[PDB]
């Protein structure tokens, strides 16, 4: 009788190869984030 | 099936272990004769961290 | 610089890492052997 | 003590995530919306 | 206290009187 | 005509509870342990366990609590004696004499005497075989040892257990000062039988709930085990019989307690050739239960 | 490579420490 | 529009109030000397 | 449902719900990350355990 | 007031005996 | 139908409601912190911190107040002990009044995620059920410590915009709220070094971006999302209750 | 052709089974059984102790220990290679290194027997609660081995893996922390007693009310893991105990859910007191009863005959169980009871 | 002796026993 | 073509299935209902499983739970997932090559 509760979960599928639309994009983040940690070592740097 | 290659040889193995007296050099157990020193009534127990090793072969130089 | 305890602890680190290892070798060609 | 304690809840909840299908009696990885055949 | 004495008697022979009578006599029925 | 109403009332098994004739003398005994239990643990004078006149103040209303509180055991004066309230002068010199404790111990062990017959009556009544009335004997032999036969062997219903939490604790410390029961080995397979027997509960238990899926009753009772393990049935004896055998040798254990032939005192086991005495675990052990048996006069 | 280390990991320190344990009754 | 359709309702039987006014009230019996010291 | 101004402003984020690498991905260097972070663990209890002393590393309040 | 805690804790341990015992669930 | 021990369990399947309860017990946190602070501030003693500190006075909440460098409060005293300063807002009154506001706001968020909990944000648009974005938020909530860790390091504990930290000396007796530099080198390990911990958070609030950017691009693997069950939310409760007792764990050492 | 050759052969059907978690388990259960067994043949307790407890001293079964470290190591590691042996095996053995071996060893053994029975419960397809309920040991060994010593001075106030060194222990919790009196240590007292008691009554019951005595008994097909639960009634028992006792179960699950939950929950409330005793932080003294004995002297429960026997360990076993203190305690300072 | 010691007795049979009681009367309206 | 509980020995026994398919053709599993088998009467070896062996290879059932009745199992009830489509044409091909050799009606609703 006693009732119980789960999760369910989202369907597996695989990642396909990318497209220019979230290419960009993920260039736009990787290119971002090293000028990004290329500042704080620099405030690092400026605060040591 | 059937193993018979040596067994009392290691029977043997462990009894000149402790008769010829290794054990007491291999693990430090000290002789009966030799737990403490000729004149004092001490026990020798480990009073540093980083010279207790020196403190041990300090002690074993009374013996 | 190296202090004993430093290389110590590397002789520790280099003896675990190698039984760590072959224990992995080990079972990894006996795995490979077996294979059925 | 709280560490301790939630030392067992991680046991707890551990046992459940990967033991889902057997604790609940529906594997997760099968879609709810399903039907039947016979035989 | 022999007024206590006589009442805790007759109370502990009435109940191992009772459950000898009881245990024999009295198995059907 | 009136005695078989009576008859039929106690010997039936379509009671709420089964009131045998067992029960006829487990229902007042066990009832008068019980009101006197209540009545001497909150509102109890002083009792002096020694022959001197500084009293053990046990109960509740002389400035204990739940933990501290019990019930004293008799007096040195009395010793083995029978101790009702008519043998006493007056009421306050029986109180003060601790026969409360003799009271409650005699009514107790005779209406637990009766519980292990009223348990065999009614499985013979039911078509049952008889080992819930055996296996109850354990720690019935148990609390019989502890109330009975250790003050027989020493002499004095003071050396019984006392009627509280804290009193078993010194039961059991000035037991272990004199006796070293826990190197006697009737003891050690007690220790193993009880932590065998929690180990093999918890292990059973978790091995049934994990393998068991549902079991109903129409209200022919149904259950379907999810068998199957990986890589005759007397799991439910052994279950039984290691906890009990266990605790039988403890109980008899104490038992041989109570005439002095106690433990195991390995007391200076190594030596030196210059007449020096090395210590080892037990040297410590009896070294402490001289700290606790100098403290016990 | 087979259950055979049962034997040369159990059964080889047991039989060499009954050896030094009735060799130690021998002392004194 | 919908009240999210998750409110599942509480059981609590007899037995288990019975079981967990004994745990409470031993649970009380034991601590309550070290409460009030 | 709702679709609100920030439902619409956070969805890129909530939008891959099982998308997976094929195969083993990045495990490797999972591992090889992970052994790095036991030898430092190892090191730092090392240090304050002081079985691993340091020239000009006194552990201690000095 | 110390005394009449525990022995309201244990009177009501005994009531809870008998409603265990004599009102028990139904199966 | 649930038993009593199962009844939050209706939580797993709606990303709302779960907001809600989250959001609930960290103003039930935040309301404890102000409580705790306000019943310390009203029985304290700072008219001697030679004899009666605050740890000899059972003050809890307060020394982690006075850690991070709030001294002072509205009343005109301090904790070591002028009598007489302008601290500003930042009074032990200041971040307790903090906290209880914290606690209002966050219990008004919690009644609004617990009323309106069917969004478009917590479910697919080609399904019907609810779906969490798990391997993606951990990145998301990683950047964002990080970003915090870094912040907090670089910014509060050098002093750059911020107090400093409690630095005392090895007697324990003149201390107060000084900025320390961070150490670069071996002694930034030694655990008395009040150097290695601005050094850490800089660190390691790097690290953690680098780690959020990597999650935030990289999807997992096959293999450990069927393995460590990812897309159950249970797998993150129970890795997180594992951090967190390692970290209590940590703190009690 | 790298990894699920390994897991298949792992997996695979043995007369022991060693899977993933047999590489974490057999070694350092090993290792941990045969440093008990190469200390306790071999290995003194004379420079940490000051005590003879191997076979090569001439000790029995009860006397041998594996004794813990001294109190100069501190909480030290004390490994071979460390700073305090220096590669040294013989110094290594004379230091108490071996019970920091045999005790590391032991948790990580218990780690991975945990995890075998997390993957013969994945494997077989059944829920872990046997693994639930081995958290019960595994949290007493971490309050007891590793959490006490830990907030205490050093390793040298731990358990010393003997027998007379297990009384020791126990005889040191008494005098020196009151153990007895502490409430979860009477928890973890209960729950051990209850599941004892529970074990008996169960197999007492079951053995009883069996379905086939003898007379009829056809001999039906048994599997092990429903470990015999068929071959007894259920509404026999439930007769029964509700006339005897006024209450029994009346299911399967919940009897045996509750033989899962007795002694685990005792056991982790014993756990949760030995962890608060490992910062002295223990249950010695009612207040008021200690202001009632200041009051007037001629108060006496068994509490305060308690905290003079105490008082008597303390001061008896201290210069001897403690030598590094080096306590010199005259015998006008000892307690006595005719003093 | 604590004064506040009987209100942690008191607090600590009374908070779950009413949970306990809401929960069973409410089952029992309702199940 | 046959389905086995203790590999080596067959059960001669056809087991009552009702198959079943989530509606994408990706999952789906077979409760399977063996009524009186031969495992249930006697034996007295150790089942470690439910395995069909085929001419494919082999398709193992560790879900294998029996139904006891006042102390007497007399119906083993077993449930068999597929979570793929490469699981699902496997079992569909080793149900044809079953329901050739033993007899069975496929009433498909
Ligand atoms: C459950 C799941 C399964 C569990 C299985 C896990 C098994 C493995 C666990 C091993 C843990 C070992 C921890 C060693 C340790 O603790 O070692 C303890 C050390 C600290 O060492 C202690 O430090 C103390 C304080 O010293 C300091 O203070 C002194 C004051 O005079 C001096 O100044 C001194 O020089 C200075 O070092 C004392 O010196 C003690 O004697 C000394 O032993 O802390 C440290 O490394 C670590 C501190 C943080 C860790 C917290 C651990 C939890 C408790
Ligand atoms: C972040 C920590 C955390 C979280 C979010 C959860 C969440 C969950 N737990 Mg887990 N768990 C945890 C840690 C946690 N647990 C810890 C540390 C343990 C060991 C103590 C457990 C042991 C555990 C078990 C054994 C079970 C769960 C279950 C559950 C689920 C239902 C809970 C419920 O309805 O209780 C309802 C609770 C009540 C109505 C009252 C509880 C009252 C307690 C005992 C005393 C009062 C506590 C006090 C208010 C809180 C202060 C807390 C602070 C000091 C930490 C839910 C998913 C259940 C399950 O899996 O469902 C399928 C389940 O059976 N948990
Ligand atoms: C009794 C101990 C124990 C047990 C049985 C489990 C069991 C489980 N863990 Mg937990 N876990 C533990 C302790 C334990 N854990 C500890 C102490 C931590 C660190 C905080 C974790 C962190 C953790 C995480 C983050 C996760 C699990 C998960 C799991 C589940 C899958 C198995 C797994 O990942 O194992 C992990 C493997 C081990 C515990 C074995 C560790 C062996 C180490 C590497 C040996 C190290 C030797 C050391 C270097 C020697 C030096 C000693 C030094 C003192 C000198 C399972 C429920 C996963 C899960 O819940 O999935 C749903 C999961 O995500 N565990
Ligand atoms: C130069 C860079 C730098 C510097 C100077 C530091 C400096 C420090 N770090 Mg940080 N760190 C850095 C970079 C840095 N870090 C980076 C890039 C990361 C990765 C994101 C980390 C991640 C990290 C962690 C995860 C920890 C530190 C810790 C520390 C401190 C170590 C001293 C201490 O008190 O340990 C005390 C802690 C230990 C000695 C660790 C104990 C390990 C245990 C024993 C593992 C097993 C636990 C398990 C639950 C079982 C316990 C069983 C038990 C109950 C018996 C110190 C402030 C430690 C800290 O927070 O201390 C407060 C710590 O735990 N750091
Ligand atoms: C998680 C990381 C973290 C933590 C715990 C702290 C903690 C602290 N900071 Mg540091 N800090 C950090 C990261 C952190 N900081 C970062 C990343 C920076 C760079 C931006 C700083 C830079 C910084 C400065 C420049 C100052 C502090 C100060 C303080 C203290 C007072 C603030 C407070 O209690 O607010 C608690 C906040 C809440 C409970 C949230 C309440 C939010 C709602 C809207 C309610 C608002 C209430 C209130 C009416 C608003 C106050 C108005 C005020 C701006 C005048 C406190 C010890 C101050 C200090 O020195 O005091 C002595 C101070 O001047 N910090
Ligand atoms: C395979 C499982 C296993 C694990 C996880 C451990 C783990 C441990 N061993 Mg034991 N050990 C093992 C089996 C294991 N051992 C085996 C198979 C051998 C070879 C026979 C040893 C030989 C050994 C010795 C002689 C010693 C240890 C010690 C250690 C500790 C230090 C680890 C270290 O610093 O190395 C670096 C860690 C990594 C590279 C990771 C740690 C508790 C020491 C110890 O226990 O001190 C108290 C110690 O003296 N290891
Ligand atoms: C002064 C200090 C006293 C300390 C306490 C001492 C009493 C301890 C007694 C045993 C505890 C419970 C153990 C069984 C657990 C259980 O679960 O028994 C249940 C009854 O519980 C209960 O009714 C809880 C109340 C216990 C009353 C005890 C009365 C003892 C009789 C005294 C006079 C004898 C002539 C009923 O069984 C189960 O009840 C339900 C549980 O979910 C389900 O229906 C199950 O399937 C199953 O039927
Ligand atoms: C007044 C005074 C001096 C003292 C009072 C203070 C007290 C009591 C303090 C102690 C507080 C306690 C006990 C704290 C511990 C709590 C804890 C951690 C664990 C509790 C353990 C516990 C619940 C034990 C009870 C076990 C018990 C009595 C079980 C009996 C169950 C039973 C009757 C089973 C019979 C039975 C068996 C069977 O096999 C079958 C098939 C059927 C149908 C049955 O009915
Ligand atoms: C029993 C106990 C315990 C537990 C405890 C706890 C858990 C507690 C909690 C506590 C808490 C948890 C508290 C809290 C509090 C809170 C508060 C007090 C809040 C307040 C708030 C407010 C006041 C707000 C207001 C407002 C609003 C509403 C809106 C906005 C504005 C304003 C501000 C107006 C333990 C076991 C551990 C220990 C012992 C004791
Ligand atoms: C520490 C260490 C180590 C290790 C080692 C080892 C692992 C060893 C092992 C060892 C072993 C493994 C041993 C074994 C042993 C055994 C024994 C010792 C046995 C005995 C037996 C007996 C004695 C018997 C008895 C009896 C009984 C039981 C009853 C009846 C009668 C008789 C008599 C028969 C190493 C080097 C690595 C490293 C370093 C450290
Ligand atoms: C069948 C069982 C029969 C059992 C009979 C007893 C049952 C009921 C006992 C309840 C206990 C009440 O007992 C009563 O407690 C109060 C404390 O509140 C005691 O009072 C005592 O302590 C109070 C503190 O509160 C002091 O002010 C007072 O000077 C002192 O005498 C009374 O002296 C006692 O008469
Ligand atoms: C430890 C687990 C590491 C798995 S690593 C994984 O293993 C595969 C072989 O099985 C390789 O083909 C693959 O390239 C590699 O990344
Ligand atoms: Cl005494
Ligand atoms: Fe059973």
């Amino acid at each position: 009788g006693r009732l119980n509760n789960f999760a369910i979960e989202p369907k597996v599928y695989q990642a396909q190869p990318w497209t220019p639309q979230q290419k960009v994009r993920a260039a736009l983040l990787v290119g971002g984030g090293l000028l990004l940690v290329a500042g704080l070592v620099a405030i690092a740097v400026g605060v040591s | 099936v059937i193993h018979s290659i040596t067994i009392p040889a290691l029977f043997i193995a462990g009894w000149l272990f402790v008769s010829t007296g290794l054990a007491y050099d291999v693990f430090g157990t000290p002789r009966p004769d030799s737990y403490y020193a000729q004149e004092q009534r001490s026990i020798p127990l480990v009073t540093d961290r980083f010279e207790a090793k020196q403190q041990v072969e300090t002690f074993l130089e009374q013996l | 610089t190296i202090t004993p305890s430093l290389k110590g602890f590397f002789i520790g680190l280099l003896s675990g890492a190698v039984v760590l290892g072959l224990t992995f070798a080990v079972l990894i060609a006996i795995s490979q052997i077996d294979k059925v | 003590v709280f560490a301790l304690l939630f030392f067992f809840g991680h046991i707890w909840h551990g046992a459940r995530t990967l033991f889902r299908d057997v604790f609940s009696g529906i594997d997760p990885e099968l879609s709810p919306e399903q039907v039947e055949w016979g035989f | 206290m022999e007024t206590l004495k006589i009442t805790v008697y007759i109370v502990v022979t009435f109940f191992v009187l009772l459950f000898v009578f009881g245990f024999l006599s009295g198995d059907p029925a | 005509n009136l005695w078989e109403r009576f008859c039929n009332w106690v010997t039936s098994t379509d009671n709420r509870l089964y009131v045998g004739w067992f029960g006829v003398i487990m229902i007042p005994t066990l009832l008068a342990a019980t009101i006197c239990f209540v009545i001497a643990f909150i509102a109890a004078p002083p009792v002096d366990i020694d022959g001197i006149r500084e009293p053990v103040s046990g109960s509740l209303l002389y400035g204990n609590n739940i933990i501290t509180g019990a019930v004293v055991p008799s007096s040195n004066a009395i010793g083995l004696h029978f101790y009702p309230i008519w043998e006493a002068a007056s009421l306050d010199e029986w109180l003060y004499n601790g026969g409360p404790y003799q009271l409650i111990i005699f009514h107790f062990l005779l209406g637990a005497s009766c519980y292990m017959g009223r348990q065999w009556e009614l499985s013979y009544r039911l078509g049952m075989r008889p080992w819930i009335c055996v296996a109850y004997s354990a720690p019935l032999a148990s609390a019989f040892a502890v109330f009975l036969i250790y003050p027989i062997g020493q002499g004095s219903f003071s050396d019984g257990m006392p009627l509280g939490i804290s009193g078993t604790f010194n039961f059991m410390i000035v037991f272990q000062a004199e006796h070293n029961i826990l190197m006697h080995p009737f003891h050690q397979l007690g220790v193993a039988g009880v932590f065998g027997g929690a180990l093999f509960c918890a292990m059973h238990g978790s091995l049934v709930t994990s393998s068991l899926i549902r079991e109903t009753t129409e209200t022919n009772i149904v259950a379907a085990h999810g068998y199957f393990g990986r890589l005759s049935r007397s799991l439910h004896f052994f279950l039984a019989a290691w906890r009990v055998v266990g605790v039988w040798f403890a109980a008899l254990g104490i038992s041989t307690m109570a005439f002095n032939l106690n433990g195991f005192n390995f007391n200076h086991s190594v030596i030196d050739a210059k007449g020096n005495v090395i210590n080892t675990w037990a040297d410590i052990i009896n070294r402490a239960n001289l700290g606790m048996e100098v403290m016990h006069e | 490579t087979v259950r055979w280390v049962a034997v040369h990991t159990l059964a080889v320190p047991t039989i060499f420490f009954l050896g030094a344990i009735a060799a130690m009754q021998f002392i004194q | 529009m919908e009240p999210n359709p998750n409110r599942q309702p509480v059981e609590l039987n007899r037995t288990s109030l019975y079981l967990g006014l004994l745990l409470i009230l031993v649970l009380a019996l034991l601590f309550s000397s070290y409460f009030f010291n | 449902a709702r679709r609100t101004w920030l439902g619409d402003i956070l969805r890129p984020l909530n939008s891959e719900y099982g998308k997976v690498a094929p195969g083993w991905g990045t495990t490797p260097l999972m591992a090889v990350f992970m052994g790095l972070f036991l030898v430092f663990l190892l090191i730092i209890l090392e240090i304050y355990n002081s079985t691993l002393i340091l020239d000009g590393v006194n552990v201690s309040w000095k | 007031m110390e005394t009449i805690t525990y022995v309201f804790i244990f009177a009501c341990i005994i009531a809870l005996f008998f409603f265990a015992i004599f009102f028990r669930e139904p199966p | 139908g649930l038993p009593w021990y199962r009844v939050h369990t209706v939580l797993i399947n709606d990303p709302g409601r779960l907001i809600a309860a989250h959001l609930m017990h960290t103003a039930l946190v935040a309301g404890w912190a102000g409580s705790m602070a306000l019943y310390e501030l009203a029985t304290f003693d700072p008219s001697d911190p030679v004899l009666n500190p605050m740890w000899r006075q059972g003050m809890f909440v307060l020394p982690f107040m006075a850690r991070l460098g709030v001294t002072g409060s509205w009343s005109g005293w301090s904790i070591t002990g002028e009598t007489g300063i302008d601290p500003g807002f930042w009074s032990f009154e200041g971040v307790a009044l903090a906290h209880i506001v914290l606690s209002g706001l966050l219990f008004l968020a919690a009644c609004w995620h617990w009323v309106y909990w069917d969004l478009e944000l917590f479910r697919d648009p080609r399904t019907g059920e609810p779906a969490l974005d798990l391997p993606k938020m951990f990145g998301i909530h990683l950047f964002l410590a990080g970003l915090l860790c870094f912040g907090f390091g670089a910014f509060h504990l050098t002093g750059l915009f911020g107090p400093g930290m409690w630095v005392s000396d090895p007697y324990g007796l003149t201390g107060s709220v000084q900025p320390v530099a961070p150490e670069w080198g071996p002694d930034g390990f030694n655990p008395y070094n009040p150097g290695g911990v601005v050094a850490h958070h800089i660190a390691a609030g790097i690290v953690g971006i680098i780690a959020g950017l990597f999650h935030i691009l990289v999807r997992p693997p096959q293999r450990l999302y069927k393995a460590l069950r990812m897309g159950n939310i249970e797998t993150v409760l129970s890795s997180s209750i594992a951090a967190v007792f390692f970290a209590a764990f940590v703190v009690a050492g | 052709g790298w990894f699920d050759i390994l897991d298949d052969w792992l997996k695979r059907d043995r007369f022991v089974f060693v899977g993933w978690s047999g590489i974490l388990l057999f070694p350092c259960a090993y290792l941990a059984l045969g440093g008990w067994l190469t200390g306790t043949t071999f290995v003194t307790s004379w420079y940490t102790h000051g005590l003879a407890s191997s076979y090569l001293e001439g000790c029995n079964f009860l006397t041998v220990a594996v004794s813990t470290p001294a109190n100069s190591m501190g909480h030290s590691l004390l490994l071979l290679w460390g700073p305090e042996a220096q590669g040294d095996f013989t110094r290594w053995c004379q230091l108490g290194g071996l019970w920091t071996f045999i005790a590391l060893h032991g948790a990580f053994g218990l780690i991975g027997f945990m995890l075998r029975q997390f993957e013969i419960a994945r494997l077989v397809g059944v829920r872990p609660y046997n693994a639930i309920a081995f958290s019960a040991p595994i949290a007493v060994f971490v309050s007891v081995f590793l959490i006490y010593p830990l907030g205490q001075s050093s390793w040298f106030f731990a358990p010393s893996f003997g027998v007379a060194a297990i009384f020791r222990f126990l005889l040191f919790f008494q005098g020196f922390h009151n153990w007895t009196l502490n409430p979860f240590h009477m928890m973890g007292v209960a729950g051990v007693l209850g599941g004892a008691l529970l074990c008996a009554i169960h197999g007492a019951t079951v053995e009883n009310t069996l379905f086939q005595d003898g007379e009829g008994a056809s001999t039906f097909r048994a599997f092990n893991p429903t470990q015999a639960e068929e071959t007894y009634s259920m509404v026999t028992a439930n007769r029964f105990w509700s006339q005897i006792f006024g209450i029994a179960f009346s299911n399967k699950r919940w009897l045996h859910f509750f033989m899962l939950f007795v002694p685990v929950t005792g056991l982790w409330m014993s756990a949760i007191g030995v962890v608060g005793l490992a910062l002295n932080l223990r249950s010695y003294d009612f207040i008021s009863q200690e202001i009632r004995a200041a009051e007037d002297p001629e108060f006496e429960t068994f509490y305060t005959k308690n905290l003079l026997l105490n008082e008597g360990i303390r001061a008896w076993m201290a210069p001897q169980d403690q030598p590094h203190e080096n306590f010199v305690f005259p015998e006008e300072v000892l307690p006595r009871g005719n003093a | 002796v604590n004064q506040l010691g009987f209100i942690a007795t008191a607090l600590f049979v009374l908070v779950p026993s009413v949970f306990l009681i809401i929960l069973y009367v409410q089952t029992e309206s309702q199940q | 073509a046959e389905i086995q509980f203790i590999r080596g020995i067959n059960e001669e026994v056809v087991p009552d299935v009702r198959l079943t398919r989530a509606r994408d053709g990706s999952s789906g599993q077979a409760m399977f209902y063996f009524d009186n088998p031969k495992i249930v009467q006697e034996g007295n070896l150790e089942v470690t499983g439910m395995y069909m062996v085929d001419e494919e290879g082999e398709i193992v059932t560790r879900d294998v739970n029996a139904k006891f009745i006042n102390g007497q199992p007399v119906a083993i009830e077993a449930t068999y997932t597929m979570r793929s489509p490469q699981e699902w044409d496997r079992f569909i091909r080793f149900m044809d090559r079953y329901a050739a050799s033993h007899g069975l009606g496929f009433q498909k609703s």
